[PDB]
RNA sequence: CGACUCUUAGCGGUGGAUCACUCGGCUCGUGCGUCGAUGAAGAACGCAGCUAGCUGCGAGAAUUAAUGUGAAUUGCAGGUUGAUCAUCGACACUUCGAACGCACUUGCGGCCCCGGGUUCCUCCCGGGGCUACGCCUGUCUGAGCGUCGCU
RNA sequence: CCAAGCGUUGGAUUGUUCACCCACUAAUAGGGAACGUGAGCUGGGUUUAGACCGUCGUGAGACAGGUUAGUUUUACCCUACU
RNA sequence: GGUAACGCGACCGAUCCCGGAGAAGCCGGCGGGAGCCCCGGGGAGAGUUCUCUUUUCUUUGUGAAGGGCAGGGCGCCCUGGAAUGGGUUCGCCCCGAGAGAGGGGCCCGUGCCUUGGAAAGCGUCGCGGUUCCGGCGGCGUCCGGUGAGCUCUCGCUGGCCCUUGAAAAUCCGGGGGAGAGGGUGUAAAUCUCGCGCCGGGCCGUACCCAUAUCCGCAGCAGGUCUCCAAGGUGAACAGCCUCUGGCAUGUUGGAACAAUGUAGGUAAGGGAAGUCGGCAAGCCGGAUCCGUAACUUCGGGAUAAGGAUUGGCUCUAAGGGCUGGCAGCCGACUUAGAACUGGUGCGGACCAGGGGAAUCCGACUGUUUAAUUAAAACAAAGCAUCGCGAAGGCCCGCGGCGGGUGUUGACGCGAUGUGAUUUCUGCCCAGUGCUCUGAAUGUCAAAGUGAAGAAAUUCAAUGAAGCGCGGGUAAACGGCGGGAGUAACUAUGACUCUCUUAAGGUAGCCAAAUGCCUCGUCAUCUAAUUAGUGACGCGCAUGAAUGGAUGAACGAGAUUCCCACUGUCCCUACCUACUAUCCAGCGAAACCACAGCCAAGGGAACGGGCUUGGCGGAAUCAGCGGGGAAAGAAGACCCUGUUGAGCUUGACU
RNA sequence: GCCGCCGCAGGUGCAGAUCUUGGUGGUAGUAGCAAAUAUUCAAACGAGAACUUUGAAGGCCGAAGUGGAGAAGGGUUCCAUGUGAACAGCAGUUGAACAUGGGUCAGUCGGUCCUGAGAGAUGGGCGAGCGCCGUUCCGAAGGGACGGGCGAUGGCCUCCGUU
RNA sequence: GUUAGGACCCGAAAGAUGGUGAACUAUGCCUGGGCAGGGCGAAGCCAGAGGAAACUCUGGUGGAGGUCCGUAGCGGUCCUGACGUGCGAAUCGGUCGUCCGACCUGGGUAUAGGGGCGAAAGACUAAUCGAACCAUCUAGUAGCUGGUUCCCUCCAAAGUUUCC
RNA sequence: AAAUACCGGCACGAGACCGAUAGUCAACAAGUACCGUAAGGGAAAGUUGAAAAGAACUUUGAAGAGAGAGUUCAAGAGGGCG
RNA sequence: CGCGACCUCAGAUCAGACGUGGCGACCCGCUGAAUUUAAGCAUAUUAGUCAGCGGAGGAAAAGAAACUAACCAGGAUUCCCU
């Protein structure tokens, strides 16, 4: 009786999508999130679970203001300028 | 006891139980109020009663609710404060009122709203007076009398519901239907009824105590279990 | 004689070692040493004529200008007054997220100004601009039987 | 003495190995075979975890002192035998 | 407007205040109105006709919203004052605080009529455009009658509680009278009367809902919340058959009918002789009519036990309503009795208790080891101790004007002790626990106080609680003795002394669920009894809320014996269902040094291989369960390890 | 693409570790496709019929249903046109597979809108710290209205929203 | 050659921080749903008779209770039956216990690991419980098991002595 | 201020190293397929040829499977193909 | 009663400027283990190390002495050899 037929009492959910981190881990009762704690204001991340850390930094998304400050650098951050013409 | 799934269950239970206020009526002279309902509460095998004063400072109602005192009934005047009449449910402090008279809900700060005697069938009886200090005695339940403050208050009578121990409760169910409409309490399980973990006096062959079950006042906790600081013990003769 | 049983060899099956290749890792060194309310990192949904995945990009959606390069891209069809390709300096970037009117159900509001019902005339359907905490400089409106003042 | 050719049984109380009584009888001799024999059975006894006493210990606990309830897995390969 | 309950189309007006509604438990009884089922007649189409049958089946209708009437209910108002008490329900229950009689009024009116609405819908009969019709025409879509039937609703009335059975958004009605509207005009404010015109954004909306779309690694005998519910026999949503709608037997076909199995039956004569044990099987069963013991807490026991009646058809007798001690007509069930009658057959299948006489355990109902223990364990009402008057007891917390008991207050919150009722509950404060007294007073740390000394250091008096000294306590934990002597036969010991502790076992009760010796011994049940029950007490180690002795009811609890009935046995037979077997199609596992005929001998002392003998003839189909010290899991028992964890106190910190 | 001689250097030689990973045997065409009664005769599609489709027979569920519709949960599995490889433990013309193409329209039916047991900000307080405790308790917690009056709008500032 | 180091490779039962779970079950709260047909006949009431008074007999009516038989539902006794490479990592069958009450179930909610909950078996806490699961400290330590890869040439032992 | 530190970031240059069971978990749509309610756990998988010249026409078959033609230095390289 | 100055204290969508969050390899401030060594183990050891919380920068932190000496005196801080 604990194993299959109690298996047999299924038709609910304790977690579902968190807003950001997206993650099938908000739990509803509580209202944080598992991954992240959401209502905190900073994150949540940890230096006992590295594999952890490297699923999730800064490579690993598009990126998309930071891989254009990188090249904006190199030169002298040039602004209102524009090159000479024909 | 101490929280979760014991605290007392307050839903059903019709309202909270005091005395008036006080204010330049009770403390100069006198007021007048009606009486709209008697009405059962739960988790209190005694009635309480709703009481129409009106209000001397706007155009209103008050309504309050007293603790029932026995021979009271419905649409009878209550007329309160220093001075009112001795008769029955009339409310006006030890003080002014005679020795031999029998009180109710009666107070012990003076102007807290009434915190002794309000439990069904009990009394605190006024034996005697000494006006320099302003000071009262009270014969309470339990034998003892309190020395009091003389500006201090009582309905007249004896609680209502009277004589609720008396009859014995038979079923097993009749329990459990009192101590559902009170807290997580009752089938109450005995303490050499539990494994060596889970009660220092249960454990082993037969189903004994072994320690003797008085213990010290000055124990800590999940010892102070028995009985606790233990004057005497035995079947009690004489007195 | 024949089947079957065992050995060895030839040729075939089954399987993917060994060898030979390498636009990938590992280690050492040098040099620079740059995120964010002017909305980050991270998420979510969208974007191709034929298109699902990796890629790249935002309702201007495999990108628009400009400076340079000078005749492609290509898997099939159609389309030199600058193709395609690198540079990145002008222009632009959905919803969430510290995330900001209130709230997480994509739900209810308040303040002004604009075009339509008009002939502001409130209510009505569209479009725009403000509406989070904390804190410093100073400006406005005030409270005090706090301390004094003069009629 | 030769002789182990042919047999050597039915019941009550007991978990019995042992014991003791009824009745019939040619007679109710004794033993081995991994103290013959659980992928042949039965689990009634001992010898897990629940429970109750009767001695011991301040106690968690203990008893060749007694009790109640407690899941017996596989064969289609070799041999053997039919 | 009306005596009035209250009625008519509107019928002005603020802050404030008062109440209504939203807003309530569960169980019984009775009545009103729809659905559904039945019963006699009319239409239309079917089916059956060898013979009979005015026959058997199908089908026969009106939404919301508005007006009009039935049907139900009133704790609503008037005249009027009633014992010779009256009215009245299945039950109740009502009344000089105004009954009977008479006359009125308000709310629900899911029923019938009306407009809707016959113009659509259903049934049949016939004609067009082959298509591409919401084609076109006709008849019909009636009238009667019953009810403790079933389903939903609506009301009225009673029972139960140390159980009194949600909140608020929203919306109305009142008291009050702040005010407002204009001078007989065209009139004014003002309307909760009828007509009319503009408008309602956003997100969800398919399908399965399961012996196939969800969970269980799968199309998995598991598991997972509701709604509607026809005929026949019955007490019946039971069991069996049938309509409406559904289905292809649940991942296979074909052939045989062997031994083993798995689930069904039957057995001549005996009847537990089988076994640890009546395990399994069988016997009894429905209703009507008689009849019923011990014992009892009088309520039970009790369907005790033990008997008889029961089909079919032909009759008789009683039990109602309506129209005007009698006449007419309208009618749905039951209940009693008599007769004729069959091969003694009738609860004909289906449903459906075996009975009796005792011992212990636990009062009863209730809970409990999911996946080896349902019990004698847990809980329980009843009994008894214990702490506590809030600056409080008990308790949580790392911390704060922290929190729980508590919206409470001694018939109250907290902590233990046994276990319903009846009868009872004796002795012990030396021991430990716990408690109450205090300067009657020996131990006493921090800090000080003082003198000696140049200071670094030492001595002296003072000296909390707790410990010592002295009271309270067994329904606080338990504990409750040893030996010699004595009666005119002998045993026997009423009596007498003597050592000891805090007393030294008082009521009762026994070879027990508890007694080693033990299968204790007299009596009872059997042909025979380590068994069961009735006494005897010497009791290794029985004994009184650490409970003692007893007892009606009760039990999937432990134990004995008698009447019933049986394939459990003497002693096994035969039948049926499905496999097994043989064929086509699909097609996995555990395990495997190398392998596989025996004697005896030695050998790490029980060899398939070695040594000495016996011997050895392809390839295989069904069975069997001797052997492989068979498979299955780095023995769970024991011992070691300077390896651990769960529990407990006088081990150490 | 590679090797000999003299010298250097090391992650340098396997039968085994109930060793790691991959592949293959004997057993074996064997164990086996046995729970809840049951099928048969004709036709028509086709290269192939014990199983699909129509028609006729005999049967079961038997209204506490193998009937008719919902909520959780699934997420297109719904519906027609085709395909025969693989899968659906024999077979397939079939399928909830595969491939292409359609399908979920509301003021009046739900969510929204109010509270329930309960969740939790600010004031305060605790805290080395992210933070915790607390919810009416150490708070100057109401940003609204009919009128009395000053001075400014709009349409003939006539009369009223609007400050 | 001895040693400190992950130190020839492979192996514990433990211990230590910081974190995720009440979608099964354990219990307290809020809010909806559910329960054939029969038996026994407690109070309260209607006459019918007996007696000087109390009060008592005979016949009806009525509908109680952790009351009985027994269906749906909840449970899980015996067969020590089937299945035991199963249909199932706990099913299925006949027989069984309860069935108007401490009943039986859906949704929302509170309690978190020396911690919760327990009508009390060391029960239950997502197939895990006499201390759940996930990552790290960590390659944790082992007087004890198992293994330890090319040839020929030459020499070849010890189980005894003191101190642990 | 400097002389110091730098297994994260932006670019660069080397190697007495490893060569697809190695070397990073990742030479390839990898922090990707898939598992867990969640914290988290996490692979396998490189190679035709110089060039697609990737086998017109015939023939058996319903279809996969075949027989002959043919390209290549070779199919004894036939689309998971040294 | 009014009028005015100060002091201590409200409120604003008043005018203009600041903080939050991220990455974390090296730096600063806290808090803080047990495995394991001692052939047992409590002080010691591991180690002011692991995990926890906080703040930064292109480096951080330190820094021109209430400094070392005992000499015939050296003369901020960091870093290497000793």
């Amino acid at each position: 009786t604990k194993g299959t037929s109690s298996f047999g009492k299924r038709r609910n959910k304790t977690h579902t999508l968190c807003r950001r981190c997206g993650s099938k881990a908000y739990h509803l009762q509580k209202s944080t999130c598992g991954k992240c704690g959401y209502p905190a204001k900073r994150k949540r991340k940890y230096n006992w679970s590295a594999k952890a850390k490297r699923r999730n930094t800064t490579g690993t998304g598009r990126m998309r203001h930071l891989k254009i400050v990188y090249r904006r650098f190199r030169h002298g951050f040039r602004e209102g300028t524009t090159p000479k013409p024909k | 006891g101490a929280g979760s799934v014991f605290r007392a269950h307050v839903k059903h239970r019709k309202g909270a139980a005091r005395l008036r206020a006080v204010d330049f009526a009770e403390r100069h002279g006198y007021i007048k109020g009606i009486v709209k309902d008697i009405i059962h509460d739960p988790g209190r095998g005694a009635p309480l009663a709703k009481v129409v004063f009106r209000d001397p400072y706007r155009f209103k109602k008050r309504t309050e609710l007293f603790i029932a005192a026995e021979g009271i009934h419905t649409g009878q005047f209550v007329y309160c404060g220093k001075k009112a009449q001795l008769n029955i449910g009339n409310v006006l402090p030890v003080g002014t009122m005679p020795e031999g008279t029998i009180v109710c809900c009666l107070e012990e700060k003076p102007g807290d709203r009434g915190k002794l005697a309000r439990a069904s069938g009990n009394y605190a009886t006024v034996i005697s007076h000494n006006p320099e200090t302003k000071k009262t005695r009270v014969k309470l339940p339990s034998g003892s009398k309190k020395v009091i403050s003389s500006a201090n208050r009582a309905v007249v009578g004896v609680v209502a519901g009277g004589g609720r121990i008396d009859k014995p409760i038979l079923k097993a169910g009749r329990a459990y239907h009192k101590y559902k409409a009170k807290r997580n309490c009752w089938p109450r399980v005995r303490g050499v009824a539990m494994n060596p973990v889970e009660h220092p006096f249960g454990g082993g062959n037969h189903q004994h105590i072994g320690k003797p079950s008085t213990i010290r006042r000055d124990a800590p906790a999940g010892r102070k279990v028995g009985l606790i600081a233990a004057r005497r013990t035995g079947r009690l003769r004489g007195t």
